[PDB]
């Protein structure tokens, strides 16, 4: 069933070989558990925030 | 709860072994898992001594 890609430095762009990674991202009623940290701030006291 | 398997615990003097201390427990959380896998059963594993 597989056949190996002849990947060569000599091949042209087109037959170069590229590195793919896919984010797939699951949204289920269930927990989310994969946050973004989001930006932090720096802690201001005593004025209206 | 809403696929967060949680586990909460406190350490009490029991004046019995085969019995309870009493007075007021007041247990705190220390595990909290995301898991999104229901409970109908519950088995105490135990040692072997
Ligand atoms: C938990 O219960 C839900 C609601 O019926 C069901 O869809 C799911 O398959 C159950 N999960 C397990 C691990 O039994």
């Amino acid at each position: 069933p597989l056949q190996s890609y002849g990947f060569q430095p000599t091949n042209g762009v087109g037959y170069q070989p590229y590195r793919v990674v896919v984010l797939s991202f699951e949204l289920l009623h269930a927990p989310a558990t994969v946050c973004g940290p989001k930006k932090s701030t720096n802690l201001v006291k005593n004025k209206c925030v | 709860i809403d696929g967060y398997f949680k586990i909460y615990s406190k350490h009490t003097p029991i004046n019995l072994v085969r019995d309870l201390p009493q007075g007021f427990s007041a247990l705190e959380p220390l595990v909290d898992l995301p898991i999104g896998i229901n409970i109908t059963r519950f088995q105490t594993l135990l040692a072997l001594h």
